[PDB]
């Protein structure tokens, strides 16, 4: 089959790679690694990618450096072992060109990004380490515009799925996002993690129940509520992008759910069986 | 006489560095935003020729620390700072010295006042583009020790910073400056009204395309600035949140509040060295001095 | 030396600046507007009041277009209502000020002695032009300094570039008179820069979203002139002023800037650009020059 | 017959009212009074008016004060007897409103002007004194925009003629303009007045010959050359206004031509007999 054929959603905080992880971090990390094995078994030509931690407020930026690599010390977690992250990413910059072109054809400002020293976000590095330790996948990444409407990001998602079809690619979509963002303002130990604020846990589970039942358009109808009351990562526009990219079809398989330093975190997949 | 000899509102949009074509910045412009850059030249001379500080303490919004308030105590930060949203405007090679003793004192005082804090000592962490831009505009010679403070906020759900915690951090900064005998100038690097173009003009520095986002944002900026240039700073304590609510001001990051609190809310007027717009956002360069 | 002319200023007169201030003498009322330029004028006002402390303000403006030579207003106490014919909704100004008649008579005498066609106006029924009133209000709204108003030699039926050579003669005539009479004077050259403007007024005149450079070409040329003003001496401006007129239709074609710089002896000094901004698209700069 | 039925062009410099005029000033003044008597005999309901000395650079301003009156001292000729000028003018402000509405409907900025102390230009004052000493005409006046294209003023004139027809008015058009503007930059005596510059007198007679021959178009075609080479008052856009108002039809009658302090000046009329 051509086009977008699989989808996955996973958290992106570096705690998933901790040497001494909280039980929830190791469960989320293990689920992510499982999703990665399934994704690589699908053998997609390209994986469209959006991580909330590469954000923008001006147009839609696309990663056009074919091979960013190096070491990244996260600006927040430098003091922990999981704050030091190595990365070596391969981007299909030519499919990215087709996708950026489709976005410009839709009236949006597509911005090619190829600069030495351009910052690489922690979410993308963590996702590569969990889903693709051997760097087999070829990514196509767009920024997460926080300024324009969430539906414009859905439009960019629709443009990506159309480009994948025009290019004859077997592609998947991966979005790196948290759920509720109730961060614990303390230097906690791994054993004392928890959902951070009242009502956040119920909100995450409500959203997760709807997605596991294939009721995606109903999470999108309540997205703004989820964002306001549970401080969902980037107003959960990562889901709007994934839905736009035809990636969230059918029932969602919940692989794991738990807290990361107060935030809500879940590993989900669409159309990613074990076989 | 207070150890903090001046506090400045020192916005950091990369367009201002881009327009100056400094050696440290890789991209090159044909100019732009001249009046704001000339106002900064005035501030630079004030810092260099009048205040003569032992240290520049800068608080900016883009080093967002999700847990508490961090202090950069790296002795000699160096690296390449690329502005992710405007990489065509700002790719800055930086190299400066930190007043480690002061930064450690600030962290110590802030924790003593009840804030969650951390001292950054890993030189592999890249300094954020807003801190670099602010420091370049205040002193492009980089020959004054620096203490860089992070901005407490939520990077996954950006919100109005806790202005109360920023007042606490300001007191922590004053205590540390006094305890260490330093002569300091503070840099609160926030823009004002923060709604901007969703499309960049074909030529970034096309000044025909540079104007207020709308008159509502402009008039609210003017209301804040009029209060600044006239009465004491104490009323700004309530006007700042009001202006934030009406304009989405970048002062919601809290740097302006931090600095004014550090100065003890002096009963003085601010000297508005310049105001202009950058992709529609309001930008004011202001200097406050202690009473007397 | 210690010249009689203690300062010379480029002091543009667009009625929007008076309108935005809402002074008591002006009938129409605004909601603000053009704040940064008005704030710059406040700085110039304090420079005149608190530092220069002149005996007389000598102003030259373009719109009193006298078609036969150069006229000097020697009316002892000009008073009346000044209505801007193109912007009557912005500027209807009730003026009342005192003239330094002796200096005015000496300026005209020195001017005729240098070969200029001159005339002394003594009829109090003649209305002082709206640009002279605007310039003087912006330079000193207290009207407590004697004045000498000079007219602008041009053709009211086929407007052209004023003979800049003639204006240099008028400048020397002005210098000779100030020295001969022992006056301490501040000169006001009331010209805007680039002078292409909107063909249509915005619904709200002070809607600052609609206030921006006519185009980037006009802006860049203003910047070229201002940067030369900010660095090198003034004598090279003699050659740059005509080029900037040809490129932007600058109001400096009226010759007031040339007159003032020549009256100051083309001092080997930089100009202090207190402020630059646009008014219905035209370039407007407030600048102060001081003796060597 | 409704609409614009007559037209006239006269100079506006106050020298026409001099107590001790040069022969040319007097001839032009008498020519103006002649046109005035012919105009008032025509009994127009309203006279559309454009004077080059009420100029603008922003939209098109209309005189909406029904009765400006007072005494005016010219800022250039105050020292001479003709620099003191009294005026009492009546404007048909309601027709002016219709005219302004038509200009606004045409996509142009029509600006209604009614303010105490608004300056009244010397050209309009001189024209009223010569054409209408008893203040019996009712004027409708628009500014002379110098910044917009000259053809925008032709559109304003066309709108005024259309409005007069819609209102059922019998109207005339008067334009107050100089010709060449090579002014003598010297305090001369009346006896030594002369066209100021070379080529100005030849350029003036050239357009007058065409106008008297009913060739207004060929004047409009060379209007820009006339403006550049002879410094024609306001690029002679006053003629573009009159032509747009359909007031310059048929042969023009040349009542007088001569210099005024170096400038060229002429009194012309279209369809004003007797
Ligand atoms: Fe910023
Ligand atoms: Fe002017």
């Amino acid at each position: 089959r051509t086009g977008i054929v699989a989808g996955a959603l996973l958290p992106g905080m570096p705690h998933l790679l901790a040497e001494h992880p909280a039980p929830s971090w190791s469960a989320l990390a293990g689920a992510a690694r499982d999703v990665g094995a399934r994704l690589r078994r699908l053998e997609p030509d390209v994986v469209l990618l959006l991580s909330t931690q590469w954000f923008t407020v001006l147009g839609h930026q696309f990663q056009c450096d074919p091979n960013p690599r190096g070491e990244h010390v996260d600006e927040n977690w430098y003091a922990y072992d999981y704050g030091l992250l190595d990365y070596d990413l391969r981007f299909d910059v030519d499919f990215t060109e087709r996708w950026a072109d489709r976005v410009q054809a839709g009236g949006m400002q597509a911005r090619r990004t190829r600069y030495d020293g351009f910052p690489i976000d922690t979410g993308t590095i963590v996702t590569s380490a969990l889903l693709d330790p051997d760097r087999r996948l070829r990514w196509a990444q767009v920024s997460c515009n926080l300024y324009a409407d969430a539906d414009t990001l859905a439009d960019v998602g629709r443009a990506g799925a159309a480009a994948a079809r025009d290019a004859g690619l077997r592609a998947a979509v991966v979005v790196v996002t948290g759920m509720s963002s109730g961060l614990i303002q303390q230097w906690i130990e791994p054993g004392q993690d928890r959902i951070g604020e009242p009502g956040h846990d119920q909100w995450n589970t409500r959203v997760l129940d709807l997605l596991t039942a294939g009721k995606v358009d109903e999470v999108l109808a309540v997205r703004e509520d989820f964002a306001r009351q549970a401080q969902a990562d980037s107003q959960f526009r990562a889901l709007a992008f994934a839905a736009g990219a035809e990636a969230t079809t059918g029932p969602a398989h919940l692989h794991a759910y738990g807290p990361i330093w107060g935030t809500g975190a879940a590993v989900l997949s669409w159309n990613l069986p074990d076989h | 006489r207070p150890g903090i000899v001046a506090g400045c509102l020192s916005p950091h949009p990369p367009h201002l560095i881009y327009g100056e074509n400094p050696p440290q910045n890789e991209p090159r412009s044909t100019g732009g935003w001249e009046t704001l850059r000339w106002a900064y030249e005035r501030l630079r001379a004030r810092i260099r020729d009048v205040h003569k500080p032992d240290v520049l303490i800068v608080h900016a919004p883009h080093w967002i620390t999700m847990v508490g308030h961090h202090v950069n105590c790296v002795p000699n930060p160096r690296g390449l700072s690329v502005e992710p949203i405007f990489p065509h405007l700002f790719r800055y090679r930086y190299d400066f010295r930190t007043d480690v003793e002061l930064g450690e004192a600030i962290a110590e005082e802030a924790s003593g006042l009840g804030l969650v804090t951390r001292t950054l000592r890993d030189p592999r962490v890249r300094v954020d583009y807003a801190t670099i831009g602010a420091l370049h505009l205040a002193n492009p010679a980089w020959d004054i020790p620096v203490v860089s403070l992070s901005a407490n906020n939520n990077p996954y759900f950006y919100s109005d910073a806790s202005l109360t915690e920023m007042e606490v951090l300001g007191e922590a900064t004053r205590l540390a400056v006094e305890a260490t005998g330093r002569r300091a100038v503070l840099l609160a690097s926030n823009s004002l009204s923060h709604l901007h173009w969703h499309e960049e003009p074909e030529l970034p520095e096309d000044m025909e395309r540079e104007h207020p986002y709308n008159n509502h944002q402009y008039r609210w900026d003017m209301k804040l600035l009029e209060a600044i240039r006239r009465g004491p700073t104490a009323p700004l304590r309530d006007l700042i949140p009001e202006h934030i609510e009406a304009t989405a001001s970048e002062t919601k990051a809290g740097s302006l509040t931090w600095m004014l609190a550090a100065m003890g809310w002096p009963k003085v007027a601010g000297d508005v060295l310049g105001y202009g717009t950058i992709i529609g956002t309001g930008n004011a360069i202001v200097e406050w001095l202690p009473e007397g």
